[PDB]
């Protein structure tokens, strides 16, 4: 029913919190000190055992992680209501706001190489048979190359989507494969949506994309209509900006209708390699 | 195109307007709630409705948002609510405008059983007139068009409510909701080019709701219109591309009237009718000629 600091292997004496370093939908993120961190706090029911050990769950699965291009996972104390994990602190900016900064030039050499990053890091995860479900630009970080994706398996846990009217965050429909944007209702629960390794790939398509046109997909269409022409499976290409095919065919490979048709991040891995 | 007794009303609106000068945060008192909050100016006697809708941008945005929403006050029309002003406090920008006593008609239906079909006919005139004045004189069109933003009063105007007039407001909202009842064109929900003939789709599907009295996809069987007289986003949503649009029950509503939506709810934008036409189409040529005290109708229904 408990998760105390010292159960990890970072030895902790004292944990600061600075300043709140965003707003977000799931709990506040402050700036910490242990070196820097980050700290996440959240609040739970009083007594929601359902969702305490659910929670509970997650995280010694990430106790077991360590990788170059994963936010380095430090520790998670429990006490009803209020619950913290804490990560490394990312150095840099997300890899939202460098694809939309105008002074920042992206050409398809660095493009296929941040992608690249993006991957490793995901097959560990996967390999580790951990989910991420949030795969996107505001949960990657890239500071000069290096590249960390953050946030993963938080949206089980999230109740980011919360009478008979779903919300829906700009940018979130874009990264949902088809299979789960045919499943949204107003009575939807991220806890029971039907994720998958598949899903993740699609998640990585959509930065595909975003990493080309340095705007996300549908970003025209209201919600309504994204889901409507996503859920039968009509997808943008990259031939408007005149990207070659082979830059498209990872796009055809990931975005594919049928789950079982999209590669593995180990195969993407292999197809990446092969551009220009 | 034109009335005196509506002439006399504008001016007026106008006279009131003129007390306003300029709004801020401490000028307000909150009334109720209607998100949108029934509030009284203290230092101007009126009382408006606020509408707060929550943005978190920089200025250089937010200032783009009011100047393309001073428009507004140009805008004037029998059959459009009044505007009286936008500025911004607080991480939301206020619109205050017109308050109307009797709601929407999402909120008129709920307490009425059906809305009946003479009075559906007078809400049409008051929504056609309402676009046709917007494309013509303002190149806009209204975007969502469905009852909860269709008001109505104790005086007995009906008008239309918020339209789509800053590009850049919609722009700026982070997050939409969706539910259930749709109101989007199947032209609009394919993402093809689009015009006010989608707004004439949403005002046929509203009208079928209104006259039934159950938002009407998926069609209901046999057994709830007898005793009238579970779904998942995508699957509603693809009903309205792909089945058959709805239609009225052909026993109780003139054919004049079912002819009037099944034109409304053609699927080919084309092919639906355009604004003109409905003025010209017989349902509402008599329904123009008619006498309904639409007034004593709502307070009757809604008590007041
Ligand atoms: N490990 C981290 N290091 C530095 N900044 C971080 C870290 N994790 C989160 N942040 C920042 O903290 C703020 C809140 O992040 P978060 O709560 O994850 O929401 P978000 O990813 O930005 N968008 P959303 O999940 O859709 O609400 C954002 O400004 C993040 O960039
Ligand atoms: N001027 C008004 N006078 C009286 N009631 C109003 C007025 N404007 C809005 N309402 C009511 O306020 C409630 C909420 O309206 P609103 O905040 O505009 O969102 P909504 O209509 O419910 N959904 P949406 O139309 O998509 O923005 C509804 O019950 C409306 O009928
Ligand atoms: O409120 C608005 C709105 C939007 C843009 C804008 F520029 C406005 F000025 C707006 N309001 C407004 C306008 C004129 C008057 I006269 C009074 C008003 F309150 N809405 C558009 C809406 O339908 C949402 C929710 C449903 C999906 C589509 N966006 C509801
Ligand atoms: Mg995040
Ligand atoms: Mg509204």
């Amino acid at each position: 029913t408990s998760i105390f600091l010292q159960e990890w292997d970072i030895p902790f004496e004292q944990l600061e919190i600075g300043e709140l370093i965003g707003k977000g939908r799931f709990g506040q993120v402050y700036h910490g000190r242990w070196g820097e961190v980050a700290i996440r706090l959240i609040d739970i029911e009083r007594d929601n055992e359902d969702q305490l050990k659910a929670f509970k769950r997650e995280v010694m699965a990430y106790r077991q992680t360590r990788h170059e291009n994963v936010v380095l996972f430090m520790g998670a104390c429990m006490s009803p209501p209020h619950l913290a994990i804490i990560t490394s602190l990312c150095k840099g900016r997300t890899l939202y706001s460098v694809v939309r900064d105008a002074k920042i030039v992206l050409d398809v050499n660095k493009t296929r190489q941040i992608a690249q990053e993006i991957v490793k890091g995901m097959g560990y995860l996967h390999a580790k048979g951990i989910l991420h479900k949030d795969l996107k630009s505001k949960n990657v970080f890239y500071d000069n190359g290096k590249v960390v994706i953050t946030d993963f398996g938080l949206f089980s846990i999230s109740g980011v989507l919360q009478e008979d009217k779903l919300r829906i965050q700009n940018g979130w429909l874009c990264h949902l494969a088809p299979e789960i944007i045919r499943q949204l209702s107003p009575d939807t629960e991220e806890d029971k949506l039907p994720f998958s390794k598949h899903s993740d790939v699609f998640a990585l398509g959509t930065i595909w994309y975003e990493l080309h046109a340095r705007e996300w997909p549908f970003k025209t269409q209201p919600a309504e209509a994204i889901i409507w022409q996503m859920g039968t499976g009509m997808k943008p290409n990259l031939s408007q900006i005149g990207m070659g095919k082979e830059i498209s065919d990872i796009l055809l490979f990931c975005w594919a209708f049928e789950q079982e048709e999209r590669p593995t991040f180990t195969k993407l891995m292999d197809m990446l390699e092969k551009l220009p | 195109e034109l009335d005196e007794q509506q002439r006399k009303r504008l001016e007026a609106f106008l006279t009131q307007k003129q007390k306003v000068g300029e709004l801020k945060d401490d000028d307000f008192e909150k009334i109720s709630e209607l998100v949108v909050f029934k509030v009284s100016h203290k230092p101007s006697g009126l009382v408006m409705a606020r509408k707060l809708i929550h943005l978190e941008i920089k200025p250089a945005i937010r200032n783009q948002i009011i100047r393309e929403l001073q428009v507004l006050h140009e805008c004037n029309s029998p059959y459009i609510v009044g505007f009286y002003g936008a500025f911004y406090s607080d991480g939301e920008i206020s619109i205050c405008m017109e308050h109307m006593d009797g709601g929407s008609l999402d909120q008129v239906l709920k307490k009425a059983g059906r809305i009946p079909e003479q009075i559906l006919g007078k809400v049409s005139i008051a929504v056609i007139k309402g676009l046709t004045y917007l494309r013509e004189k303002h190149k806009i069109m209204h975007r969502d068009v469905k009852p909860s933003n269709i008001l109505v009063n104790s005086r007995g105007e009906i008008k239309l409510c918020d339209f789509g007039v800053s590009g850049q407001l919609i722009d700026s909202m982070a997050n939409s909701f969706v539910g259930t009842r749709s109101y989007m064109s199947p032209e609009r929900l394919q993402g093809t080019h689009y015009s006010v003939q989608s707004d004439i789709w949403s005002m046929g599907l509203s009208l079928v709701e209104m006259a039934v009295g159950r938002y009407p996809i998926p069609p209901p069987d046999a057994k709830e219109l007898e005793l009238m007289f579970p779904m998942a986003i995508f699957e509603l949503l693809d009903y309205i591309v792909n089945e058959p649009p709805p239609k009225l029950p052909s026993a109780v509503f003139s054919l004049e009237f079912q002819d009037f939506v099944n034109k409304c709810l053609i699927k080919n934008p084309a092919e639906r009718a355009d604004l003109k036409q409905l003025m010209v189409h017989a349902f509402i040529k008599r329904s123009d000629a008619e006498e309904v005290d639409f007034a004593g109708w709502l307070c009757s229904t809604i008590g007041l």
